[PDB]
């Protein structure tokens, strides 16, 4: 019902940005939201009709356009460390008066950097299970571990014989720090994808994990010798065995 | 289509005497819809310092208003509200009645 | 006493020149608070206590809320006017509030007029949209269906609503809470010969509201007995009569703010 | 000025009920919103009180007293899908939403057979599986020593709940000593 992008994005210092929302309910009332840890949703500016717009409780350093009546942009002038965040638009049927509820889109998730030196991809390897585990309990866990990425910009998934597969796999919800000090830590991210002890001495069947990587865009400028660290998918792989 | 045509009552503020100053009131009430030209006279020409409230709504949605001006009555003078509204084919003329 | 909160709204289609599209007027008893139109796209006070008690912040606000509101009755007046195929200009009104009465009880009220005549009228008691017609039966319907918009309807009436005019009674409370008594007096006349007119006249009272009645020999009401309206004086106060043809004593009573006079005919 | 109240997490076990309260104090109310927040998604209606009663949606139930200005969640027949964050959201008197910053709903799976052990696995990685919900992992003392929180696997089509906690280091680290600094059961396995 709402649109909005973009899913992520790296910003430099100082930087413009422009997030993009749209709803096709025909919805008069639209909003702008940003997400942070341990507190709740904080109004950034509201649109209670086409053609009207007004600050809520955290405008400074954003201003929105109410385009049409179904579109409302976020405009980032120069982007600010402290506009790292998780931003949400969402619209109701009207605004102010009565129940509606609030219509939320999928959120942008947005990493503001002094220095684009500091984004790195993961590293992804992939962990066989023991055979300690196979004898004592006729099941296999395989672990996957990505590490070393920054921003935390990633979708861990586990794919079989080349479709991706849900049941007996659990990825850790949150990336622990690898250097929890550091207000720049890099990240790392572990999963689990347990199968039949068959299943996996079966040498025809393939497991791969894969970790998508949200990191700089075409248009950002890299001089580095390392690799521009671009959005990109990072993958492990092991084979059935014994 | 119900259209209600603006009664239209003239009355002094105070009991009117003449050569004592007082303010002269006239309330336009009941009418639907809401477009109405309303302005007091004196001897048939209109009075220029007038002071009137926003339109107002009543509960059976009809609307109302108070023109008022100072004034001082005298014997010679006639005082009157002119009232123009959809139901009307020309301006109504309420002549005061001189507080009797 | 009585005291009362109200807003309008008030919708034109195809307005002529000097009319707004909307507007919307508050009201404490008889006494505007608010005014927002079409034209000046603002909410702002119609009262001093009311603007020296509430800050820029509140008129931003509801200025906002207004804007939409004033859209949703544009669009909702276009669909009334296609429902009964009505083409040129028409009117659509809204009236919220409700009321405190002396022995704490309270009403509360939501009603809609097409073309300055009754079209819903909500009761929150029995949360039902009552219809005069078809057209608003099909309105109704739509209403009905959203149960959690008719309990929210009943909250804003019997706590919200009654909450904030308490609050703008105090701000106020100098100006609604305040006694003028009336002025009464008593004129006779012979007018047609032979037929006495009395007049029972009352001026510069407040509030608006007040009995006047006749009365014969102290027991009897007066049968045919004529009322003047309740009109301001453009100070504050009010005004207003009631009289009879006489033919054996009579009397006019008034009563204005819980005390009673008596005017005894000579 | 204004405050909602919600707890920062709560924890119940698979099956079990869970009540999430959300107090408020607002100078008016105009209503009372739950909203559903799976990790990494977009909150989406849950409910909607205004009026004192408990409203009944499923195996979702939510109460609210304005008297006592508080609503809860009910949350019955609890399922490891119902791991999510919960929102509390109040329209106060000028119809502008206050959000409570959510409680975090954590569910204790049912473990039929417990079978506790620390595992190595292959490419130096150290796996805790198989325990009791009643244990709790602790992070690690040591910068270059990290471990995960406990992570719950469904073997749906094999009807098979686990926990797992996961450790590694390339520091010269065993997994005898890795989740040391965690409360482990007794008789965990630690193969040879
Ligand atoms: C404080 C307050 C002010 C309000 N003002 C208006 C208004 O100006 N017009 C209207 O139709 N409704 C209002 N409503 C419904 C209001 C409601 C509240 C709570
Ligand atoms: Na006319």
């Amino acid at each position: 019902g709402v649109t909005q992008t973009p899913k992520f994005q790296v910003l430099k210092t100082g930087q413009s940005m422009t997030l993009q929302c749209a709803q096709d309910m025909n919805h008069n009332s639209m909003y702008w939201y940003r997400q942070d840890p341990g507190m709740g949703l904080r109004l950034i500016y509201y649109s209670a009709s086409e053609g009207t717009t007004d600050k809520g409780e955290v405008p400074n350093g954003y201003n929105v356009s109410r385009l049409n009546k179904r579109e409302f942009s976020l405009r980032l002038e120069s982007a600010a460390p402290s506009q790292t965040s998780v931003y949400f638009c969402a619209s109701s049927v009207w605004t102010g008066e009565g129940s509606g509820e609030l219509f939320f889109g999928e959120g942008s998730r947005l990493t503001v950097l002094e220095d684009l030196k500091n984004v790195f991809p993961p590293e992804v390897a992939v962990f066989e299970p023991s055979e300690a585990e196979i004898s004592h309990t006729q099941k296999a866990t395989l672990v996957c571990l990505a590490t070393g990425f920054y921003p935390d910009h990633v979708e861990l998934s586990w794919w079989v014989n080349g479709k991706e597969v849900h049941s007996g796999v659990c990825t850790d919800p949150q990336p622990l720090k690898e250097q929890p000090a550091l207000n720049d830590s890099r990240y790392a991210l572990s999963s689990r994808l347990r199968v039949s002890a068959t299943f996996w001495q079966n040498p025809r069947n393939h497991f791969r994990c894969q970790v998508q990587f949200y990191g700089l865009s075409e248009n950002d400028e890299w001089t580095q010798d390392r690799a521009k660290p671009v959005t990109q998918i990072v993958s492990a792989e092991a084979w059935g065995r014994a | 289509m119900i259209q209600r045509t603006p009664k239209i009552q003239v009355y002094s503020r105070h009991p009117a005497e003449n050569g004592k100053s007082n303010f002269l009131n006239c309330y336009v009430s009941g009418f639907h819809p809401s477009d109405i030209e309303v302005d007091l006279l004196k001897n048939g020409e209109r009075i220029e310092k007038v002071e009137h409230s926003d339109l107002s709504f009543s509960k059976d949605w009809s609307f109302y208003l108070l023109y008022y001006t100072e004034f001082t009555p005298t014997e010679k003078d006639e005082y009157a509200c002119r009232v123009n509204h959809v139901t009307l084919s020309q301006p109504k003329i309420v002549k005061w009645d001189r507080d009797m | 006493r009585t005291h009362s909160l109200r807003y309008f709204r008030l919708g034109v289609s195809d307005p002529i020149h000097g009319v707004p599209e909307f507007i919307s007027v508050g009201y404490v008893d008889s006494h505007p608070i608010t005014t927002y139109d079409s034209v000046t796209r603002q909410k702002e006070p119609r009262a001093p206590w009311m603007a020296e008690n509430l800050a820029p912040d509140h008129w931003e606000r509801y200025t906002q809320l207004l804007r939409g509101w004033q859209q949703m009755f544009k669009v909702e007046l276009k669909r009334l006017q296609r429902h009964y195929n009505h083409s040129g200009s028409h009117t659509y009104q809204r009236m919220i509030g409700c009321e405190l009465l002396e022995d704490g009880s309270t009403t509360g009220f939501l009603q809609y007029a097409y073309d300055g005549q009754d079209f819903l009228i909500f009761n929150k008691d029995t949360l039902s949209w009552l219809a005069v017609d078809n057209v608003a039966h099909t309105i109704k319907q739509a209403w009905e269906a959203n149960q959690h918009e008719l309990l929210y309807q009943k909250n804003w009436l019997e706590e919200e609503c009654i909450a904030w005019l308490k609050r703008f009674l105090e701000y106020g409370k100098d100006t609604l809470q305040r006694t003028e008594p009336p002025l009464v007096r008593v004129n006779r006349k012979e007018t047609f010969p032979g037929v006495t007119a009395l007049f029972c006249k009352a001026h510069g009272f407040y509030p608006p509201e007040i009995y006047m009645t006749w009365m014969k020999n102290g027991e009897e009401i007066v049968q045919e007995i004529d009322y003047g309206d309740i009109l301001p004086s453009g100070d504050g106060t009010y005004q207003a009569w009631a009289s009879i043809e006489l033919d054996n004593l009579y009397s006019c009573h008034v009563e204005h703010s819980g005390v009673h006079m008596v005017l005894q005919v000579p | 000025g204004q405050n909602i109240d919600q707890p920062t997490e709560m924890t119940a076990t698979e099956g079990a009920i869970v009540q999430i309260n959300c107090t408020y104090q607002t100078s008016g109310f105009n209503g009372l919103f739950w909203y559903q927040q799976h990790a990494g998604e977009a909150p989406t209606f849950l409910s909607y009180n205004v009026l004192d009663g408990l409203e009944e949606k499923g195996r979702f139930s939510s109460f609210l007293s304005r008297s006592k200005g508080y609503s809860y969640l009910l949350l019955k027949e609890l399922q490891m899908k119902d791991s999510a964050s919960y929102l509390c959201a109040v329209k106060d008197s000028n119809y502008q939403l206050i959000w409570g910053a959510g409680t975090k709903l954590i569910i204790k799976p049912d473990i039929q057979n417990p079978d506790p052990a620390v595992y190595q696995l292959r490419d130096s990685v150290c796996l805790f599986t198989d325990f009791d919900s009643q244990t709790n992992v602790s992070q690690s003392k040591d910068s270059d020593v990290y471990i995960t929180d406990k992570c719950v696997l469904d073997m749906r089509s094999m009807d098979f709940k686990s926990n797992s906690a996961v450790a590694w280091s390339n520091k010269s680290f065993a997994c005898a000593n890795a989740f040391n600094n965690s409360i482990i059961p007794e008789d965990t396995f630690f193969p040879s």
